[PDB]
């Protein structure tokens, strides 16, 4: 059987996160899942329910938002030439 | 409120592009504005010293345990002797390192050493501002040794919960440090008194006992800044130094990578013991980690099996501990020898290597003691506001093809300085400040096709 | 056809014997024919990054396994956190190394940089000839990450057998590289633009943007070759350089030790995973490595025992893996810091240390990226065809005992050059090419008994 | 008779205090009496090479054992291949190190090389006095290989108890050294012939073939001692050298830390085998460590269980051995490369780094072979009897503010030497010996406020 690997990008300052499915790619990704990896996905759904998955060279990610920015260090680098930038506290 | 994390790429900031020219002249990018800053590193040199009383560690005073433990006595012999070796290596490393720190002669230090340079590292008579910042900011646990036992005894505060008190049951002992704070302070005060300076050659013989500030100015000439620039900006330079040093006020933070490493040296020793201690409550396939409970609730024919699992379990954890300590000791020994060389390369000398220290050639470095090691601070050079001028590869008397010169520790540039009437002027290699071209800044060389020709005025040679 | 192996001794090729002389003169062996060649080294700086989903790794989705695995959950917590630490160290090492690679300013590079020097390392716009040779010649496996899953899914080629596809069952994940090829290329293109040159002092400030070839000629004067020799042979020198560089065309071979090391860095990562993967099919005293088969053919009272052996077995293999990865990570961290210094010592500078680089002092070195690390190339000096001449320790005016000189970066020899009428002539220290003795090649010194006396013509001083 | 141990503190010997002065002059502490001494170090470069015949190691020729051992055959495959890799690394390290030792050209060495310098290290034609002292003093065991077997056979002395003889039963084999004593001697005789000298620049090209003593005098000028001092004391210097070298006569003692390290390299290899050998008699929860006794006194249904415990036990000990050998090999590889650089930094060159070698700058170092590695000796500088004089930062012609000089590799001091009428005199940086201030000891500099003014006589410039 094939499966979906998962990783979570978590910001302890804003108390938020985004997630990657890696190699699975976004053609097989939706905001809801019937696989499953955990009982609930609601912490992501709060924002992710309004976005489709965004495909990146690192992997397929929910809650990514395309901003076309370049930053030196997000403290959440995704490797390669990609970075998950935390938002700004009010 | 905040939204979703954003997609950004990792930035690469492209270098300033300096176009290449053909022929006998070139575009030379020269900084016009210089400032200082600092970098830091931590060198862990120690592993906390350890000994274990196996008879007590494996079982808390039980004869059935000792009767079965006896079958395994050769194991604990290996454990203590292996640790004996590692603790000796730790002591030799520490004394051998401090031996290189000590000077044969030095200047006395009184407040005011540093001149216009703040030197917040002068002993607060003592230690340094930096040592107090490291020892107060890092969450390093209180030592025992004295008074010790009374605070772990019923004849003391009921609130004591020190991991040291637990040693009276664990059969574990924490060993004292080799030097004490006062001797370590004596060794680094000897280094402070050795500052000013590292010039005049040798210094491994004679001793000048000169101002801090002058050793700085000598080092700045040493990187290509001319003297006229330093003389005019000497107060500005002291202020920039002080600003760069001032950065250390915020440096002892969790966002400082060198600081974090100091904290980990502490944490790494804490876990080595916490793991030995927590294993004392771990079952090893055994019904209980407690011999007393094994005996109390089991018939004798079953108790030995439960105890044997416990013993082999405890011995297994001692094995892992020792293997880890032997590796840690050797890694620390390497680290200490590398520090020995750094003190003799950057603290006691100016570096010409790059890579090392401040990220821009080298200017004075300092070493202080730190939890489990040494902490180093390095002042670096950060030139900016570069301009582009056209430069020569050398100069010849136009009227005489064999009269040729080259710049010394700098460049000959087309004059753009209105105070110089002469077509060519000299700048240092690290700072733009065109000077008349004179013999102090030049050397006589074999003629080359790329040396530019002056038909007017070139004092070196004038004729 | 071939016969038996033969008895031979290991050869030792005796050094050229140069007889020692007494008194004030000596036999000086001087090369007359110089050529270049190259040496290579590989620095492994990376360990492939790893994470493991223990719940899946130990058992492939079985509840009985999870029920028993739960008793051991603290084990896998240690495994993932230990690997978390090692992967962070790998990332810090890589970014900290590239940070030293990047220049603040550099020359643009276009085809033609190098002048008469081939420079096959210029970006093939990109990377370098060398990087393609290493990446195409080394048997390094295809990456996943994108497209990934579709080629391991039934909705893809039936022929896929990637070890990455196996990760979907193993619970193992391969992590992406930190930099990407394009950023690594940006960092080494920044180094290429920093070439020409490392002279004029500093260079950690200003930037000359001059020809490659000239930086070579400056380095050659820097080892004792005089300028007249370089000027006459400048085209020959470029050709010898190109021949030495041309050697790299055959260098990416299995008979090349540096190349072999690159291949092993790849193989070492491949085995770390192959071992975790093959252990999934290994019994551990268990009837089967398969939970599904343990359940299917055994009554429940026996199944738990077989499963517990399997679990402890799988956990044991995770333990060994992590211990190995922690050691490999620290060794790689040391390797990366050593590379940091080499880039700042040989790529960005001329070396005066010997031992290092080409086996004969130093001439330009280059660094390129390589599978799991960096690959360095070093041009070395290989002088030959030595001759024997008689030399002085210095020279004095025979008519005036206080007028004494010594050679600069060379020797005074009895003239055997028919173009020189004077009894004494000067050669460099690295090449025989007698020149008239003049002030450009001499220094004034205190008189010594071993300086030879010239009663005829010695321009330094003439009178 | 002796009493109780006494309470003493660890001493710290305070450095000589040199007071700091304000203004344009300072107190300069200058040694007046110089002497030499030596320091030593041992670099272990080898691990004794090993192979194991698992079939014999685990069980001494028993079929029941082999039948059960077969189930574990993949284990021993890993053991031999891992050791194969480690032994190859050991050989590559040794040949790669000696390759750097060998010179392309050298002087022949005959007794008398050294001049007035004893050089007890000249080959005793051979090796050196030092190598015989290390090999005769260290308790290193006799090699086998030839004749070997006859002395472990009944056709030989009944008294042989060599651990090598035990290998015929253990299934263990000790491997031969890579170089032999004669080739190692050839490589270090090549280094001896390369001495005199490391000056004249390059030396990586041409070869001077000059006296030992002169290379010493050149190195002494190289640390700031003036030539007049060396010329007058040249016989005294040779005697001090010989005294410093003479110290090596007592150095090969158990109280010598470098010596002790040589002894441990030997002991560490001895224990690696002694442990494999003693494990052959160890039970592993088994009734007996002897298969023959397990079979003889037990029914077959019980014998397999006892044998399986034994086998897994023996295999476990092989595992630990290999893991230890792999680590030891890599540590030795690092050590050998560090030696490669030291030979090319201190033996083949004068060091300017401090930290290293003799504890006082650097003067000639030597390398010899040692049990399991290399042994180095380093001559150091130990100046004493310092005096205090007042010195300048430079000097100007009082009648002309632009005529300014600075000392070269020394200091300008107020004259206290009655042979000098002039108010100022020059000393070197490493030795007090005031000289007239002349151009040989000075350089022309930009004027500074701290240069003292001479209104009388200052030859540089006179006018
Ligand atoms: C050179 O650098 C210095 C600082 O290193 C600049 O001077 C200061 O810049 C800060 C930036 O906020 C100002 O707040 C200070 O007020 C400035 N100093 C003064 C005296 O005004 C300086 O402007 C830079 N540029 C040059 C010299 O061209
Ligand atoms: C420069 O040196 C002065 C010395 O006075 C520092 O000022 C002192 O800072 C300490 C910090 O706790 C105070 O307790 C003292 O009271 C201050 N002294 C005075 C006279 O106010 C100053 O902070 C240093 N500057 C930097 C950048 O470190
Ligand atoms: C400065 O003048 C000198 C001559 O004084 C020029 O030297 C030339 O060098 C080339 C190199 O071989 C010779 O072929 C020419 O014949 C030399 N010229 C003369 C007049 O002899 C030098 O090139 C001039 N510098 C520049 C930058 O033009
Ligand atoms: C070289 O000298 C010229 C002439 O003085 C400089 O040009 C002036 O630069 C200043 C900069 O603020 C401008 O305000 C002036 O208007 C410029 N003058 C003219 C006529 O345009 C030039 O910048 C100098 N170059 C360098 C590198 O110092
Ligand atoms: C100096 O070395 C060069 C090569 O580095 C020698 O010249 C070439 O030697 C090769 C050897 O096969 C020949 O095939 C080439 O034809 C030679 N070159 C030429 C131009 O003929 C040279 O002979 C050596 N000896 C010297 C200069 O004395
Ligand atoms: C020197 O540089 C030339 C540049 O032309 C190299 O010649 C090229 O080599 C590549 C190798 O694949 C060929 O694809 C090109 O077609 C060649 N160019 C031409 C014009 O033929 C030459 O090989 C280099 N020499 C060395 C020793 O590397
Ligand atoms: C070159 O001539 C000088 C004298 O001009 C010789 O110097 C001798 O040095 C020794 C050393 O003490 C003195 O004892 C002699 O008295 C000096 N000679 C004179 C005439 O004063 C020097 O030795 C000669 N060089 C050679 C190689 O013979
Ligand atoms: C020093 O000069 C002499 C005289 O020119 C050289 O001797 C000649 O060497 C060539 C080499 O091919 C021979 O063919 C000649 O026959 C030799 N001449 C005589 C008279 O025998 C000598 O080789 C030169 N030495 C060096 C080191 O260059
Ligand atoms: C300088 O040091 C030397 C020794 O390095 C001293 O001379 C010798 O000192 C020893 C000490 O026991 C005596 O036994 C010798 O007899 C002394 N030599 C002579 C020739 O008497 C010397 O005294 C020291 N002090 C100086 C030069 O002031
Ligand atoms: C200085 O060199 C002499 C050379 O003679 C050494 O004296 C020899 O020492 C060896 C040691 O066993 C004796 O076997 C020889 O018989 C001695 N030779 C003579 C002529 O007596 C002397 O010991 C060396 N000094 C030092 C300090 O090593
Ligand atoms: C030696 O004499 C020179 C002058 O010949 C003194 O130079 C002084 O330097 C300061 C520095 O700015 C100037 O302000 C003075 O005006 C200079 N003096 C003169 C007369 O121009 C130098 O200080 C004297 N050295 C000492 C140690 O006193
Ligand atoms: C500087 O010169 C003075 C005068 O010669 C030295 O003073 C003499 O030192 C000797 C040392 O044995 C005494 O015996 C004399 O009695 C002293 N003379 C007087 C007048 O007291 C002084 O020591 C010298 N200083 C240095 C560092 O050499
Ligand atoms: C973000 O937008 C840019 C617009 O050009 C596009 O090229 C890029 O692929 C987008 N990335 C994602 C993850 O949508
Ligand atoms: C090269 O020389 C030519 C001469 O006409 C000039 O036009 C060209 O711009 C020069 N190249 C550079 C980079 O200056
Ligand atoms: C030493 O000097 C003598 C003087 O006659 C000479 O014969 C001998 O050959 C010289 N030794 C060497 C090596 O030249
Ligand atoms: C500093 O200068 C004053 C000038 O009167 C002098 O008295 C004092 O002793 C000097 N300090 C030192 C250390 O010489």
């Amino acid at each position: 059987c094939v499966s979906v690997p998962v990783s979570v990008i978590y910001d302890k300052e804003t108390k938020t996160h985004a997630t990657l499915f890696g190699s699975v790619a976004c053609e097989h990704i939706s905001s809801t899942m019937s696989q499953y990896s955990r009982s609930t996905r609601s912490m992501l759904k709060r924002r992710d329910s309004t976005y489709g998955p965004l495909q990146t060279p690192v992997g397929c990610v929910l809650g990514l938002v395309n901003s076309s920015l370049f930053v030196e260090d997000c403290k959440l680098p995704l490797g390669q030439s990609l970075c998950a930038l935390p938002d700004t506290p009010s | 409120v905040p939204g979703e994390m954003r997609l950004a790429s990792i930035a690469f900031n492209h270098p300033i592009q300096v176009d290449q020219l053909n022929s006998s002249y070139f575009k030379l990018s020269i900084p016009t504005n210089f400032s200082f800053g600092v970098t830091q590193e931590y060198i862990q040199t120690t592993i906390q010293k350890v000994t274990v009383d196996c008879k007590q560690y494996v079982c808390n005073g039980f004869q059935k345990c000792e009767q079965l433990l006896r079958e395994y006595g050769q194991f604990c012999s290996k454990i203590n002797q292996a640790l004996h070796g590692a603790n000796l290596r730790q002591d030799d490393s520490v004394r051998n390192l401090f031996a290189s720190v000590k000077s044969s002669q030095s200047s006395p230090i009184i407040p005011g050493f540093g001149g216009d340079f703040n030197l917040t590292l002068l002993e607060p008579v003592a230690r340094s501002a930096i040592e107090d910042l490291l020892f107060d900011k890092v969450t390093i646990a209180d030592p025992g040794y004295m008074q010790g036992y009374d605070d772990c005894m019923q004849q003391g505060p009921a609130s004591a919960r020190d991991l040291i008190c637990a040693q009276y049951v664990a059969g574990y002992k924490v060993l004292p440090p080799l030097m004490d704070v006062n001797m370590e302070a004596a060794y680094t005060s000897s280094l402070l008194g050795s500052i000013a300076g590292v010039g005049w050659t040798a210094g491994l013989s004679s001793f000048a006992a000169i101002p801090f500030a002058q050793s700085i100015f000598y080092r700045l000439n040493g990187v290509g800044i001319t003297q006229q620039v330093l003389s005019e900006n000497q107060k500005l330079i002291a202020n920039k130094f002080n600003q760069a040093l001032g950065a250390m006020q915020t440096g002892f933070t969790t966002t400082n990578e060198a600081f974090h490493k100091v904290q980990d040296a502490v944490n790494n020793n804490a876990q080595a013991l916490s793991k030995l201690a927590s294993e004392l409550s771990n079952t090893f396939g055994a019904i209980s980690a407690s011999i007393g409970d094994i005996i109390q609730r089991l018939d004798v024919l079953e108790q030995d099996a439960q105890i044997d699992r416990l013993i082999n379990g405890r011995l297994t954890t001692l094995n892992a501990f020792v293997a880890q300590q032997l590796v840690r000791s050797e890694s620390a020994a390497l680290s200490a020898q590398l520090a020995k060389d750094k003190v003799n390369e950057c603290v006691k000398a100016q570096s010409k290597r790059s890579g090392f220290c401040g990220q821009g050639t080298h200017i004075v470095s300092f070493v202080v003691n730190a939890p489990n090691g040494l902490y180093f601070m390095h002042v670096g050079y950060y030139p900016s506001n570069h301009i582009e001028v056209v430069s020569a590869y050398g100069l010849c008397d136009a009227a005489n093809p064999t009269n040729c010169i080259a710049p010394v520790n700098g460049y000959f540039i087309k004059t753009n300085n209105t105070r110089i009437v002469d077509e060519w002027s000299y700048t240092g290699s690290s700072f733009y400040a065109p000077e008349p071209i004179t013999s102090l800044n030049t050397k006589y060389v074999a003629p080359q096709v790329t040396y530019q020709n002056i038909s007017t005025n070139l004092p070196p040679p004038l004729l």
